């Protein structure tokens, strides 16, 4: 009952059937590969199911110093007192500490380069190794977390090695909830859906549930419609980088060697920076390198990321497209000219008529990415809606949120709010020309760069304790 | 406006979808407290005593 | 002979008139008013159309929040009838007639 | 020149509906009016200043508007 | 869960004080709307075919994609307000956010 | 280890413990029985617990029919095909049905009075064989679906069984729907909190979720503080019945030989028409027949019954009484001052806050039924809350509502529109004396009492089939 | 289940049509709020002895039935507004709705 190499519909196993005349499958007896989630508990015949989240729902850098003991006691420097994370034993990015490698069974990373030999990456997230420029993100985490915890330690000789970890993974987890709630969430959700749906922090709610929804997992999936199909590497003039300045998308997943042996991360980090997104278009929703060739190398067949998010939402029984927006307070359309006054896109419409039959039946990411963009934003107002009520809850019903009191001194909570990515990227890479405020926006070489000694740094002198 | 338009099956903008768009946000309401809006009559709010 | 009870027509009368944005006074005893009162601050005066609206419309606006004060103070002292003392009350606390 | 009366005890009867008064007593009438002409002679007086000292013989709307923003009643819909 | 603590714990626990469980790592997830499964608990719709969903029958996930996703790649439309940086912090905050395991 | 007997806190026993210087119980080392209720689904450290509901959530006189289709195919009257239901083949009341028997391997009735050797009776739940009284409304309902039964065979001679029994349970399920939403719920919230929370119906929403909330179970147990500690019978001429006109309530617990043996359930009847019911106070809450004899007869120690309501609020993981204040908005009291005038009683704020300390940590029940009752009503403003709230939820998520298009014509509404409980009262049983309008409200005699030939009968023309 | 019906199901399945197990029998419960457990999932408050409840001690259900639910049974007052039919038709709508099992 193998569900990679065999099509037959059997537990846990749950194929997607090829429809006739497929671009890519001309055979109709295979299949797409796919595993149905761990139920909450197997076997029940009177509970609903439902399905399991493996991390802390909370935004606490999760990611970095894991969600169980045993990881993350792993993934500590047990060797000194200095509270430092583990690094790689094997290589350097130019001097610069890397993810250590992580032991598995079945490990894909080796299956891309079988003569780099190099494995995947060991982090807080399992899925840490998919893609360099992720790899990347969690190897900056891992040096600022470092270097905050040297500074403290030079602050304070008398702190020992467990308070040098707390204090540094704290200003760690201040610092991601600062940049997510400042920098990221009134790009996704619009001025309008975040002043709606995030107001001003007031205290701290203990009645909020800060449990993750389960639609969430497939509402927060609109990224993959922001995906482009290529990698950038840039050098230190942000010029293309020969040898393989732009690389399939294909050609990137679970290749850590791509990180090791080809220049460390700063051109990774360089390409994110300054190279535009991808535009989410009612009639160009997702690239054809996710879509037709998702884990091409590491798997017998490729993948098909919306399929596999639609069929997803149904192995999870989630409801459709008019009861969330019902759910939130939206207009439900009925016919064919509702539904294309809701979109917008009149002929879209049509199409998504023709393939459900009724609007009730559309899974909730075909319609939340079909939805015209907010003014603004990047998500439509159902999407918008879901995310902002999320994460409302995670910053209310969060009781070490970084501006409620007693979790931070009021010196340290005005230190904190003078933090920003690109000063993170300054301070723990070698890369000396950075874009401006809201990172997330700044995509042009030389427009919107500056110089990386520019930018303020974080003071620590409030940490220090006498 | 263009929200409480539509919650009312309407395709245009009248003074009275500005008064409910305006009425109903706090913020906007504090802003446009002293601020009478022409044709816009009054949000619906019955005193809870009075109902039988 | 139905006959409905001392309360229910006011309740349907109050719903009817706070989902409508009409103005509830007659504007030719309105412009009569405000033309005898203006009559007191100079002699031979013509008024636009607009300027009569306008003040209409202020008038109207004035009133109705008056009222929603009076009725905020008569529910205070445990009732539910509009007396002029509520008027007087909410007037000197708004500072009108402080 | 008895024009007060012209606001009928209907018409304020509408405007408290309007306010969500639910029972009105018979002496209310009077003191609405009363009110409505005290009201309607400070906004009348400043805009008939507000016109003198344009040197016209016409009330305008732009009149009545600077008239009720000077007393704190800004009116939008009118200019 | 401890009267006083200075730091979160690692799995999680004991951040709601009267619910200790909410938002601790291994648990399910929390269901803002009753579930919708073919046999009504657990039988994913499109399990059993001939089944129709609200009178209407399911369409393939795969045929779904090809019919309103696919589009050309040379007609890919650039983000002038936007990164790559947006993209990849946006999959950095969802791996910290949620994770739904599968077996092996 | 059987709860019954040990006294010791091991799955599944939760057991009472007994405080010092208790006024009955002077062995400190003894318990009260008690019984965790069974998870959801049992043996899961995923999962937080949740009970289960036995019974459909519905009001479709689940307990005439069952909630089961073995128990409603067992409870049938097979033996032919008029549709009727399965009546006893020992005994009769003056020549009326009579409740089947059940076949218990423990049958809790026959301890009471083993002479008789009568046992526990067979209906569409296991709780009828408590009370007389409960055992003379499951009767009375049997009767009247016999009756209905008989009717409809009458009026269409070609129904078979199968739709002849449906219909009558269609009706009898409309008749309970409207006695509970007509009359006895308005006596329960009162005028504001019945306006409030179950405004006029409208239509069927299917996205109302109609499921039974783990609260309710805790907070409808309100009808513990209405229990009178004594069993009245009335004669015919509504004077007391010799002998035994006056019984303890503590020799009535799974006696359902009075039932059979002691004239019926017409006495029964009469003592539940033409006498008071228990005021709640704050100072008189609950009696001591419940409070120190519950199940004293079958049971080896007599239980408590609000000390079983705290321990299952307890077991079922509950909030605290502040924690349902705020859910339902209402404010939330702190200090015991507060909790005074919130409960318009310092004494009883003051007992409450020595026992519990907080207004977090008391209990739902002891809570609700602490609160101050409201104008015309039986509970206060949280249990009307959570009452009303779940009660909207019942009518507007339940399809085969009586009211909702589709369900009955327009003539069968305005017929069924016209049922009373006096009406059914007189057309199954022999009493010819029935209270007035609002049966739950008319409690002398003979002044509320009226000849029944003067109330108006159901009219089933409706129903007949052209 | 099938697509027209005239009768309610026994059960109480497919009632509502989107998720049939909505107020079916033997389901489990709704929860307006988290609960509240000692451990966190499966124990309850009361069950450990030296634990408190929001720092404070859990009481004896039995102690707090004796000091204020208490009351002399002669100084009871009967309802002149209500019937023992109001009480009784309660517990009838109550065994109509819900019923908790227990194990054997
Ligand atoms: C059929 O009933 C539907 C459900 O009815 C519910 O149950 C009945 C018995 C009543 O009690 C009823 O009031 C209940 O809602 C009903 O659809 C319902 O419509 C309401 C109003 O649009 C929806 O509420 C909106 O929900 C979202 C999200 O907020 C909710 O969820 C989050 C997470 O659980 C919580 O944190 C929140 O507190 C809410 O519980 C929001 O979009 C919205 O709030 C925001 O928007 C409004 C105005 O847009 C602002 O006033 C607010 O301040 C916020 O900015 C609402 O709260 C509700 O979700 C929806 N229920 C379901 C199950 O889908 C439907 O209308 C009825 N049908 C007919 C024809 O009448
Ligand atoms: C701390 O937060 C508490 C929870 O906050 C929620 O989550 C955050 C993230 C925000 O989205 C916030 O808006 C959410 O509420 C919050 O306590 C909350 O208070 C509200 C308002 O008092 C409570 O809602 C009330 O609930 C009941 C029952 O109705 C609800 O439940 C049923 C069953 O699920 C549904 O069918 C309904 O649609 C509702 O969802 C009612 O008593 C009440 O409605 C009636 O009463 C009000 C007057 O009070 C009238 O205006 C209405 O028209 C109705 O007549 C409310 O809907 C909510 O339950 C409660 N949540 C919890 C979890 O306890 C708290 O206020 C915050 N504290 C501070 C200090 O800010
Ligand atoms: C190199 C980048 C990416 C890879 C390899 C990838 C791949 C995948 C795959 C295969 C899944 C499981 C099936 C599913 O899609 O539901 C998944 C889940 C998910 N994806 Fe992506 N995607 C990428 C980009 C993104 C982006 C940009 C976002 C959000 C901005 C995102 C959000 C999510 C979330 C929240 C989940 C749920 C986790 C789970 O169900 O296990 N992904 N991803
Ligand atoms: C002669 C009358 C009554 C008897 C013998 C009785 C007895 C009981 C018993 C033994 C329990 C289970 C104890 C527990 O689980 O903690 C219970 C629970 C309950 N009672 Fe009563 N009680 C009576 C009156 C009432 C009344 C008048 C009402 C409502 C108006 C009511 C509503 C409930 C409810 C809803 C439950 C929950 C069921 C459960 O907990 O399993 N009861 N009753
Ligand atoms: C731990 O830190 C020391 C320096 O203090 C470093 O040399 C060593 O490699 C680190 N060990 C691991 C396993 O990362
Ligand atoms: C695999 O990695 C090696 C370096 O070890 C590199 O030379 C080679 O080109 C890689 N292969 C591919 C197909 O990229
Ligand atoms: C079925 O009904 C008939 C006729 O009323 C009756 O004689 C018979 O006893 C019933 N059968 C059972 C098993 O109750
Ligand atoms: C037990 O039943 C018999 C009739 O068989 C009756 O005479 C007797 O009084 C009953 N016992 C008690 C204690 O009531
Ligand atoms: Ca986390
Ligand atoms: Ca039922
Ligand atoms: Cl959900
Ligand atoms: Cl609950």
């Amino acid at each position: 009952v193998n569900c990679e190499t065999s099509c037959v519909q059997q537990p846990p196993c749950f194929p997607l059937k090829i429809p006739p005349n497929d671009p890519r499958i001309k055979n109709q007896a295979d299949c797409i590969p796919f595993f149905r989630s761990c139920p909450a508990c197997p076997g029940s015949n009177i509970t609903i199911r439902n399905q399991i989240n493996a991390l802390t729902s909370f935004v606490d850098a999760s990611m970095v110093y894991g969600s169980e003991e045993p990881l993350a006691r792993n993934l500590r420097n047990m060797s000194n007192q200095l509270g430092l994370l583990a690094v790689n034993q094997r290589f350097q990015d130019n001097g610069r500490a890397l993810l250590p490698f992580d032991n598995l069974h079945d490990d894909p990373c080796l299956l891309t380069n079988r003569s780099a030999r190099i494995p995947c990456f060991l982090a807080g997230d399992t899925r840490s190794s998919e893609m360099p420029e992720l790899t990347s993100m969690h190897t900056l985490l891992l040096r600022e977390h470092n270097r905050l915890a040297t500074e403290l330690k030079s602050l304070n000789p008398r702190w020992d090695g467990e308070r040098l970890y707390q204090e540094a993974r704290k200003i760690v987890g201040a610092m991601v909830q600062i940049i997510t709630y400042r920098d990221y969430l009134p790009l996704v959700l619009g001025p309008t859906a975040m002043r709606k749906y995030l107001p001003t922090y007031r205290s701290y709610n203990d009645s909020v549930d800060p449990r993750i929804a389960n639609v969430f997992t497939n509402a927060f999936r609109y990224g993959h419609t922001l995906i482009q199909p290529f990698m950038f590497r840039l050098d230190n003039r942000y010029q293309p980088m020969e040898p393989n300045p732009r690389v399939p998308l294909s050609r990137v997943f679970f290749a850590s060697w791509r990180v090791v042996l080809e220049g460390g991360i700063d051109p990774i980090l360089r390409g994110l920076m300054a190279t535009p997104a991808k535009l989410n278009r009612q009639n160009q929703i997702a690239v054809d390198e996710i879509r037709e060739r998702l884990f091409e190398q590491v798997m017998r067949i490729g993948l098909d990321l919306p399929a596999l998010n639609m069929q997803r939402s149904r192995d999870h029984g989630l409801p459709g497209y008019n009861a969330w927006r019902r759910f939130c307070g939206l207009p439900q359309p009925e016919t064919v000219g509702q539904l294309g006054t809701v979109l917008r896109n009149l002929k879209l419409a049509r199409k998504l008529m023709e393939q459900y039959g009724t609007p009730n039946n559309i899974d909730i990411w075909m319609g939340g990415v079909s939805e015209p963009l907010k003014r603004k934003g990047r998500v439509g107002p159902l999407l918008a809606c879901i995310i902002g009520t999320q994460f409302r809850k995670l910053r209310d019903g969060d009781r070490f949120w970084w501006e409620n009191e007693g979790v931070f001194s009021m010196q340290q909570r005005q230190a904190l709010a003078q933090i920003s990515l690109p000063r993170i990227i300054c301070d723990n890479t070698g890369i000396t020309t950075v874009s401006k405020n809201n990172i997330f926006m700044s995509n042009s070489y030389p427009r919107d760069f500056v110089n990386c000694s520019t930018l303020p740094a974080l003071n620590l002198a409030s940490w220090r304790e006498a | 406006a263009g929200n409480a338009a539509r919650d009312n099956k309407k395709t245009r903008i009248i003074p009275r979808h500005l008064q409910l768009a305006v009425r109903n946000d706090e913020e906007l309401n504090k802003l446009l407290g002293r601020v009478t809006i022409a044709q816009g009559g009054v949000l619906p709010n019955i005193q809870s005593v009075l109902l039988p | 002979p139905h006959r409905y009870r001392p309360g229910t027509v006011a309740l349907r009368e109050i719903r009817r008139y706070q989902k409508s944005t009409e103005l509830l006074i007659r504007k030719l005893p309105f412009q009569r008013l405000v033309r005898e009162i203006a009559q007191d601050f100079k002699t031979d005066l013509r008024f636009q159309s607009s300027a009569v609206m306008a003040l209409q419309e202020a008038s109207e606006a004035y009133l109705v929040a008056l009222f929603e004060d009076t009725n905020l103070c008569a529910i205070h002292a445990k009732r539910v009838t509009i007396m002029p003392k509520d008027i007087q009350l909410a007037r000197r606390i708004r500072g009108e007639r402080a | 020149r008895d024009n007060i009366q012209g606001i009928t005890k209907p018409a304020i009867r509408r405007l408290a509906r309007r306010g969500g008064v639910k029972r009105i007593s018979g002496l209310i009438y009077e003191e609405t009016r009363g009110v409505l002409k005290v009201f309607l002679e400070n906004v009348i007086r400043d805009a008939v200043t507000y016109t003198e000292h344009a040197k016209r013989k016409t009330v305008t709307a732009m009149d009545v508007v600077y008239a009720l923003k000077r007393q704190g009643r800004t009116l939008y819909g009118f200019g | 869960c401890p009267e006083q603590d200075k730091y979160r714990t690692i799995t999680g626990m004991c951040n709601n004080r009267r619910s200790p469980t909410l938002g601790a790592s291994n648990r399910a997830f929390v269901r803002w709307l009753p579930a919708e499964y073919e046999d009504g608990f657990s039988l994913p719709y499109g399990w059993t075919p001939g089944v129709k969903r609200n009178g209407f029958p399911v369409a393939l996930a795969r045929a779904v994609s090809n019919e309103i996703v696919r589009f050309p790649t040379d007609q890919l439309t650039p983000d002038q307000e936007r990164s790559l940086m947006f993209m990849q912090w946006g999959q950095l905050l969802d791996h910290d956010l949620d994770f739904t395991p599968e077996p092996a």
